[PDB]
C-alpha cells in the first residue's frame, strides 16, 4: 500500500570509506503525537535472519557500530556507513513501520572494491555419455567484477545455465560455471570481461 | 469428515469370545450399511459381516454361528461379537463404512486379533556388538508373544539408518525381531547407542545398551 | 519517579464514563515494573514499545485509568466501535501509547453487585477521541421533553455494572490503564533512566 | 531481552497441508507482537501478516490474505503459520519477527523456516567427473536441496562450490572446480558427494583421460 | 464364491511412468468392481467403484477401466505416495471377494548390499541359545541368496529371513537371516560364515568369525 524504493540496487565500497543507501517513500512517514519518522533499517548477512540496525531512522539500536548512521525526513531518507569493514558486507532493507501493512524496500547489496581478468578453464564424461545427456562446463575461476557466449560450431542458444559464487574476505573475486547441456550432438567457450575475448575450445 | 475409530483386540485363547468396537463419526451408523473386513496376517483381505441400513444381517460361511454383528444407534459405535474363535481367526479386522452392500467407501485403524493356546511373553533384548569406513550394530528380541513390539534407538533421537526388521513366528511359537542401525565407525569408542524394547502386552520396557567387545 | 504507583495500584478505580486521567510530568520515570511484570492480562502497545521506551522521553504522558469488562477491554483501541468505544472511551486513530488491563474480579466484584461502576448506554452521537461525558441527562429518545423524569422515550442514560464474583471470566471486571505519550517540539518533561 | 525459535526444514508437495511453528522465550512476551516474513530463493524480504498473541488480533498484507493463515497459543507462547493447497510458488524460507508492538520495529527474528514445494520426487544425483593440457566433479539431477560435496574428506584450500541451479526437468544440479599442474602427476583427487535427502554418498575418482 | 486373479503378483516402475494392473474374474460381473490401495501398515482406501468412477479425493492419475470378467487400473505419472498394493473387489455377485493383490515398488539401479554378521552375544549364551544373526543392508533389487556355512559345511533348517519394506529415502531393501542354536551345538563348530549371493556383486560376498 505504502511504496518503499531503495537506490542504489547494488554498490561497492572500499574499506575505510563511506557507503550511501538511500530510500524514498511514497508518503510521509511521520507521526503527529511523536514527531518521529517510523522508518527501519536491516542487515542480511549471508545465511543468517535479518538484524534490526536503525529505528526512526536515526536513532541507532543497542550493540550497533557507531560507524552505522540514519539520516532523512519526510519521503527521503538514507543510511551510511563510514570506515567499511568486511562484517558490513550484507543486503540492506528499509522498512517502514508507519501503518500496517508493513512494507521492505528491494534490498540493497553492499559488495567489495584491483580488476582480475578471468581464467578461463570441461568435455563431458564418458560415464555421462552413456546416460543419454552431453554436459560442456565453462570455468570462470577468480574475476572482479562479476560475458560467457558458447560456439557451437562457430554458431552462436538457450542450452546452458549460468552459477555464480559469492566473494569473501580472502581474495575477493567471483566464480561463474556455464554448464552446456544430448547425444545426438558430440564446442568453445568465449568471454569477455575486463583485453580481447578469450576463446578455449575442444574437439571431440 | 468421516472417522472410524476401532477397539477390542489382542490375544484370545482358542474357543474364546472377544468383542470389536468402532466408534463412528461423521455419519449416521442407523441409515448406513456397514461391513467388518478381516485380513489374515500376511493374506489378503476376506469379508466377514454386513449390517444393513433396515437392521438386516448377513455373515460369511466361515463365521456363520459364531459371529454376531450389532450397533449401537446412541454411542454411534459398531460392533463384533467374535464367539467359539480358532486360530484361523487370526487376522488384522477392519471396520467399514458400506455403500449399499456394494463396495467399502471408508474404513477403520484396524485391530489385530491373534487366537492361539500360547501364553503371553516378555521379549529377551540381548545385544548385536559391531565387527571390529562404517560399522553397523543393533538389538535382537527374541521369544516374544503375542504382537506388536515398538523398538527405538536414543529414545528418539537416532532415527536416520534404522531398519527394524518384520517378525518372524519361529518353529515355537513365539516372534522374533531384529533392529539394526549404520553409524560412521569412529563413534563406537566415543558415542553410546542404546535401544528402547517395549512389549505393552506383557508389559515389559528394556533399555539396552550396545557397545564393542 | 513519576507517580505512576499511585495509578496502577490505585485503591479504587472510577467508571469507564467518568474515566479519571492523571497528567505525569517534570518527573523520571522507570518503566521496567511494568512489562516485567506478568498481572497484565492485555499489554498492547500503538506506536511506541515499552521495551526500549526506558532511555527515552517525552514532552506529556497521560495515565486514564477505568473500569469495564472483559468483553469490553478489546473495545479500548484505535478504530474500534462498541458501547464503550463509542460513547465511553474513544481512541484516537493516531493513538501512540499503550492499553494496559488486568483482571479485577477480587477488588471490584461484589456479592450483590458492586452498583457504582456505571457505563453509558445511551447516546445521541459517538465520542470524538478523549472526550469525556459525565451528563446524567434523561436520555429524550422521543419528541416529548423529558423533564428529568424516567420514563416512556425517557431512560438514564447511564447503566450499573452487576459486576459480582460469580459471573464468567467476561462478565468479571478489569481495570485497564491507558498510556499516551506525545513527543512534540517542546521541552521533554517525561523521560526514563 | 526475548529470542523466537522457529520449526524444522520440509519439504512438501503442490497440493498438500503445511503449519509451521514460531515459539517465543524470553522476558515479556505480553508485550510483544509476531510477524511472519517470507523471502523467496534468493530474493528479497516479503511481509506477511501479524499477530498479538493476547488476543490474537491478526493483520494481514494484501497479498497475503486469502491464502494464509496466521494463528497463536498465548499458553505455549507459539504463533503458527499454516496453509490448506501449497504450491510451488511457495517454496521459501520463511522468517518469524517480534516488536514490542504494533508500529514498531522488529527487534527480535527467528532463526527462519525452509520449505520447498515441487512436482518431484527424491531422487539421488549423479556425479560425472569434469583436467586439460583444474579438476572438479558434476553433482547433476537431483531433488530435494541440499548437497554437501566436500574434496579429499576435507582438508582441500581452493575449492569452489556453485550454487545450485534448478533445471528444466524440476531437478537440480552443482558443480565443483579445484584448482597446481604438480598435482596433476601423480596425486590423486577424489571428491566426496552426500545427497542426506536422498542418502546418497558418492566417492568418485576424477583423472586426466 | 468368484475367484479375482490379478497380474502381476509384483509389479517395479520408476516414478513417472505408466502401471497397468489387471484383474480377471471367474465369472462376469458386469462393471461391479472396486479398486483399492493400501500402504504398508495402514488401512485399504477406495480408488474406484463401478470398475470406471473414481472416488472422492482420488487424482486424476487413477483411472478404472475393463468389463465383464476383464478389468485394469492405470496408474499415470508415478508419485512415490503411490507405492502400495492394490486391490479388485467384486459386488456383482455374493459372497463379495478381494484378490490377492499387486505390490507396485519403486525401481532403481542395481544396489549391492553391504553385509554383516553378528555372533550371539554373551547373556544370551548363559540361557543355553546361540543366535547368530546376518545383516543384507541397503541393497536393491529384492532378490537375494544368504545361505550359512559353518565349518564349510552348508546348514539347512535352521535359519529364518526377515525383509523390510523398501526405505522411505533410498528405495532399497534390507534383509536379515538369524541362524539359531543350541548352546551345545553352537560350540561344537569353529568357523561360522554368511555368504550372500545378489545381481550387484560380481562374486558372492562371505562374512564370518571364530567362536
Ligand atoms: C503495586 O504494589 C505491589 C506490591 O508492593 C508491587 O509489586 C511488587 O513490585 C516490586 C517492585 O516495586 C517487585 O520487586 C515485587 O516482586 C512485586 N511483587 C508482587 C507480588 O507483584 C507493584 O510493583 C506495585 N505497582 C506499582 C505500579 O507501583
Amino acid at each position: 500500500d505504502i511504496q518503499l524504493t531503495q537506490s542504489p540496487d547494488s554498490l561497492a565500497v572500499s574499506l575505510g570509506e563511506r557507503a550511501t543507501i538511500n530510500c524514498k517513500s511514497s508518503q510521509s512517514i511521520l507521526y503527529s503525537s511523536i514527531i518521529k519518522n517510523y522508518l527501519a533499517w536491516y542487515q542480511q548477512k549471508p545465511g543468517q535472519p535479518p538484524k534490526l540496525l536503525i529505528y526512526w531512522a536515526s536513532t541507532r539500536e543497542s550493540g550497533v557500530p557507531d560507524r552505522f548512521s540514519g539520516s532523512g525526513s519526510g519521503t527521503d531518507f538514507a543510511l551510511t556507513i563510514s570506515s567499511l569493514q568486511a562484517e558490513d558486507v550484507a543486503v540492506y532493507y528499509c522498512q517502514q513501520y508507519y501503518s500496517t501493512p508493513y512494507t521492505f524496500g528491494q534490498g540493497t547489496k553492499v559488495e567489495i572494491k584491483t580488476v582480475a581478468a578471468p581464467s578461463v578453464f570441461f568435455p563431458p564424461s564418458d560415464e555421462q555419455l552413456k546416460s543419454g545427456t552431453a554436459s560442456v562446463v565453462c570455468l570462470l575461476n577468480n574475476f572482479y567484477p562479476r560475458k560467457v557466449q558458447w560456439k557451437v560450431d562457430n554458431a552462436l542458444s538457450g542450452n546452458s545455465q549460468e552459477s555464480v559464487t559469492e566473494q569473501d574476505s580472502k581474495d575477493s573475486t567471483y566464480s561463474l560455471s556455464s554448464t552446456l547441456t544430448s547425444k545426438a550432438d558430440y564446442y568453445a567457450c568465449e568471454v569477455t570481461h575486463q583485453s580481447s575475448p578469450v576463446t578455449k575450445s575442444f574437439n571431440r | 469428515q468421516v472417522q472410524l475409530v476401532e477397539s477390542g483386540g489382542g490375544l484370545i485363547q482358542p474357543g474364546g469370545s472377544l468383542r470389536l468396537s468402532c466408534a463412528a463419526s461423521g455419519f449416521t451408523v442407523s441409515s448406513n450399511y456397514m461391513s467388518w473386513v478381516r485380513q489374515a496376517p500376511g493374506k489378503g483381505l476376506e469379508w466377514v459381516s454386513v449390517i444393513y441400513s433396515g437392521g438386516s444381517t448377513f455373515y460369511a460361511d466361515s463365521v456363520k454361528g459364531r459371529f454376531t454383528i450389532s450397533r449401537d444407534n446412541s454411542k454411534s459405535t459398531l460392533y463384533l461379537q467374535m464367539n467359539s474363535l480358532r486360530v484361523e481367526d487370526t487376522a488384522v479386522y477392519y471396520c467399514a463404512r458400506d455403500f449399499g452392500d456394494f463396495y467399502f467407501d471408508y474404513w477403520g485403524q484396524g485391530t489385530l486379533v491373534t487366537v492361539s493356546s500360547a501364553s503371553t511373553k516378555g521379549p529377551s533384548v540381548f545385544p548385536l556388538a559391531p565387527s571390529s569406513g562404517t560399522a553397523a550394530l543393533g538389538c535382537l528380541v527374541k521369544d516374544y508373544f503375542p504382537e506388536p513390539v515398538t523398538v527405538s534407538w536414543n529414545s528418539g533421537a537416532l532415527t536416520s539408518g534404522v531398519h527394524t526388521f518384520p517378525a518372524v513366528l519361529q518353529s515355537s511359537g513365539l516372534y522374533s525381531l531384529s533392529s539394526v542401525v549404520t553409524v560412521p565407525s569412529s563413534s563406537l569408542g566415543t558415542q553410546t547407542y542404546i535401544c528402547n524394547v517395549n512389549h505393552k502386552p506383557s508389559n515389559t520396557k528394556v533399555d539396552k545398551k550396545v557397545e564393542p567387545k | 519517579l513519576c507517580p505512576f504507583g499511585e495509578v496502577f495500584n490505585a485503591t479504587r478505580f472510577a467508571s469507564v464514563y467518568a474515566w479519571n486521567r492523571k497528567r505525569i510530568s517534570n518527573c523520571v520515570a522507570d518503566y521496567s515494573v511494568l512489562y516485567n511484570s506478568a498481572s497484565f492480562s492485555t499489554f498492547k502497545c500503538y506506536g511506541v514499545s515499552p521495551t526500549k521506551l526506558n532511555d527515552l522521553c517525552f514532552t506529556n504522558v497521560y495515565a486514564d485509568s477505568f473500569v469495564i469488562r472483559g468483553d469490553e477491554v478489546r473495545q479500548i483501541a484505535p478504530g474500534q466501535t462498541g458501547k464503550i468505544a463509542d460513547y465511553n472511551y474513544k481512541l484516537p486513530d493516531d493513538f501512540t501509547g499503550c492499553v494496559i488491563a488486568w483482571n479485577s474480579n477480587n477488588l471490584d466484584s461484589k456479592v450483590g453487585g458492586n452498583y457504582n461502576y456505571l457505563y453509558r448506554l445511551f447516546r445521541k452521537s459517538n465520542l470524538k477521541p478523549f472526550e469525556r461525558d459525565i451528563s446524567t441527562e434523561i436520555y429524550q429518545a422521543g419528541s416529548t421533553p423529558c423533564n428529568g423524569v424516567e420514563g416512556f422515550n425517557c431512560y438514564f442514560p447511564l447503566q450499573s455494572y452487576g459486576f459480582q464474583p460469580t459471573n464468567g471470566v467476561g462478565y468479571q471486571p478489569y481495570r485497564v490503564v491507558v498510556l499516551s505519550f506525545e513527543l512534540l517540539h517542546a521541552p521533554a518533561t517525561v523521560c526514563g533512566p | 531481552q526475548m529470542q523466537l525459535v522457529q520449526s524444522g526444514t520440509e519439504v512438501k508437495k503442490p497440493g498438500e497441508s503445511l503449519k509451521i511453528s514460531c515459539k517465543g522465550s524470553g522476558y515479556g512476551f505480553i508485550t510483544y507482537w509476531i510477524g511472519w516474513v517470507r523471502q523467496m530463493p534468493g530474493k528479497g524480504l516479503e511481509w506477511m501478516g501479524i499477530i498479538y498473541p493476547g488476543d490474537s488480533e491478526t493483520r494481514y498484507s494484501p497479498s497475503f490474505q486469502g491464502q494464509v493463515t496466521i494463528s497463536a497459543d498465548k499458553s505455549i507462547n507459539t504463533a503458527y503459520l499454516q496453509w490448506s493447497s501449497l504450491k510451488a510458488s511457495d517454496t521459501a524460507i520463511y522468517y518469524c519477527a517480534g516488536g514490542s508492538g504494533i508500529s514498531t520495529p522488529l527487534d527480535v527474528w527467528g532463526q527462519g523456516t525452509t520449505v520447498a514445494v515441487s512436482s518431484a520426487s527424491t531422487k539421488g544425483p549423479s556425479v560425472f567427473p569434469l583436467p586439460s593440457s583444474a579438476l572438479g566433479c558434476l553433482v547433476k539431477d537431483y531433488f530435494p536441496e541440499p548437497v554437501t560435496v566436500s574434496w579429499n574428506s576435507g582438508a582441500l584450500s581452493g575449492v569452489h562450490t556453485f550454487p545450485a541451479v534448478l533445471q528444466s526437468s524440476g531437478l537440480y544440479s552443482l558443480s565443483s572446480v579445484v584448482t597446481p599442474s604438480s598435482s596433476l602427476g601423480t596425486q590423486t583427487y577424489i571428491c566426496n558427494v552426500n545427497h542426506k535427502p536422498s542418502n546418497t554418498k558418492v566417492d568418485k575418482k576424477v583423472e586426466p583421460k
